[PDB]
């Protein structure tokens, strides 16, 4: 005269903050390129 | 007393569109379910069911039932009709002549008789929308095989197809060029107009004004789907000047052969920004013919224009409209054909776009939608032409073809007609 990764390493573990998809999808996070408007108006005319 | 029929056909067909109906369902408050909340300007694209929700104009084929399959487990299935989802068994599987010799005959059948059904309920038909996409199998057969017979039962009835074209280098397949050139020859002696709507192109509106990083389908479809409300605003809506769905095809088809174009739409501005920009239409208009701001991967600089056709919808003053205009001429970096003075057909509209909820679009109040036909459309022509050259040099990939029914010399045929299309754009440019 081996541990419990024998073959099924390939799934564990995957808490769920590593679940959730990437990053951002269709949204710009930066802050002055963001798509959430400010709460003063929350819809108003956004032109003149 | 106007209405128009909406024809879906392939898996982006279906994807494609599926953003079109979301979008318009909100723009006169009719719920998912079809009960209205709480004039009559919604005929144009639904028709009435005689008491409670009401029923879209469209119909749904795919080969594929998993696509088409989705629609019926989402939300929306409480809108759209049961029986008018015609639904095959087996899927084109890239193959050209599978999905328009040998599988799609035995669904067409079914196509024509449910749009013959829808039809005679209206009375005012104006014409008809078709989506499919030249990049997809099912899409390339059930589209062409289509053509041909709306042709023949109908006949002058107005038709407009939104096909969507492979990229010049960015691409999915690998045999999009064969089925884009098989696929073009039917589409071009059969339709009124035809637009271009290469997915690439759109994405660099994407990263360049709202700077998504990460976009997926779901968000190319909802600027694809506004194009589709911009067109049609004059025709459901009050309008100082209209466009009638008919008088489109009037004003931009200069020679019967020539009946392609490319359009862009602007201003796209999200919510965090729209604070500094007052959207003036004196500006706005500006960036319509802005090379960047085009929708699809081509260059306007490369030739001439023949004829632009812009849709004003929004609060726009007549006055500005016309005083916007002028400047344009005066421009260097666009130059018009020979033989074309006055070249602009401006609409105005007043109900401004809809914000579909949880979008990237930010509720803007002067929005245009431009359609023109520029000889610069004759580049991804001639690009797609070469690709068709390198891979049948040695005929690599025809055996799956001929094996569904279709003959070797059908592509013989199809580059020639190709051919005289080429030739035909560089022959209108030449100034007399
Ligand atoms: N813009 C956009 N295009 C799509 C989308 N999905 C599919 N397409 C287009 O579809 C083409 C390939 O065909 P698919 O849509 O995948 O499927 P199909 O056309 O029905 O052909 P089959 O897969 O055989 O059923 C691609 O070149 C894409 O351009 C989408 O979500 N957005
Ligand atoms: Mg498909």
């Amino acid at each position: 005269a081996d541990e419990w990764n024998a073959g099924k390493c390939i799934s564990g573990e995957a808490t769920l903050k590593e679940v959730q998809t990437d990053k951002d999808l269709g949204k710009t996070n930066r802050f002055g390129f963001r798509n959430i408007t400010k709460d003063g108006d929350e819809n108003r005319v956004f032109g003149v | 007393m106007r209405e128009v029929i909406s024809i879906h056909v392939g898996q982006g067909g279906i994807q494609v569109g599926n953003a079109c109906w979301e979008l318009f369902c909100l723009e006169h408050g009719i719920q998912p379910d079809g009960q209205m909340p709480s004039d009559d300007a919604f005929n144009t694209f639904f028709s009435e069911t005689g008491a409670g929700k009401h029923v879209p104009r469209a119909v749904f084929l795919d080969l594929e039932p998993t696509v088409i399959d989705e629609v019926r487990t989402g939300t929306y299935r409480q809108l759209f009709h049961p029986e008018q989802l015609i639904s095959g068994k087996e899927d084109a599987a890239n193959n050209f002549a599978r999905g328009h010799y040998t599988i799609g005959k035995e669904i067409v059948d079914l196509c024509l008789d449910r749009i013959r059904k829808l039809a005679d309920n209206c009375t005012g038909l104006q014409g008809f929308l078709v989506f499919n996409s030249v990049g997809g199998g099912t899409g390339s057969g059930l589209g062409s095989l289509l053509l041909e017979r709306l042709s023949v039962d109908y006949g002058k009835k107005s038709k407009l197809g939104f096909t969507i074209y492979p990229s010049p280098q960015v691409s999915t397949a690998v045999v999009e060029p064969y089925n884009s050139i098989l696929s073009t020859h039917s589409l071009l002696e059969h339709t009124d107009v035809a637009v271009m709507l290469d997915n690439e192109a759109i994405y660099d509106i994407c990263r360049r004004n709202l700077d998504i990083e990460r976009p997926t389908y779901t968000n190319l479809n909802r600027l694809i789907a506004q194009v589709i409300s911009s067109l049609t605003a004059s025709l459901r809506f009050d309008g100082a000047l209209n466009v009638d769905i008919t008088e489109f095809q009037t004003n931009l088809v200069p020679y019967p052969r020539i009946h392609f174009m490319l359009s862009s739409y602007a201003p796209i501005i999200s919510a965090e920004k729209a604070y500094h920009e007052q959207l003036s239409v004196a500006e706005i208009t500006n960036s319509a013919f802005e090379p960047a701001n085009m929708m699809a991967k081509c260059d306007p600089r490369h030739g001439k224009y023949m004829a632009c056709s812009m849709m004003y919808r929004g609060d726009v003053v007549p006055k500005d409209v016309n005083a916007s205009i002028a400047t344009i001429k005066t421009k260097r970096t666009i130059q018009f054909v020979d033989w074309c003075p006055t070249g602009f057909k401006v609409g105005i509209n007043y109900q401004p776009p809809t914000v579909v909820p949880g979008g990237d679009l930010a509720k803007v109040m002067r929005a245009v939608c431009m359609i023109s036909n520029s000889t610069a459309i004759a580049e991804v022509f001639s690009r797609l032409d070469h690709k068709f050259d390198l891979m049948y040099a040695k005929r690599a990939f025809v055996h799956w073809y001929v094996g569904e029914g279709m003959e070797e010399g059908e592509f013989s045929e199809a580059r020639e007609d190709l051919a005289a299309l080429e030739k035909d754009y560089e022959e209108v440019g030449i100034e007399t």
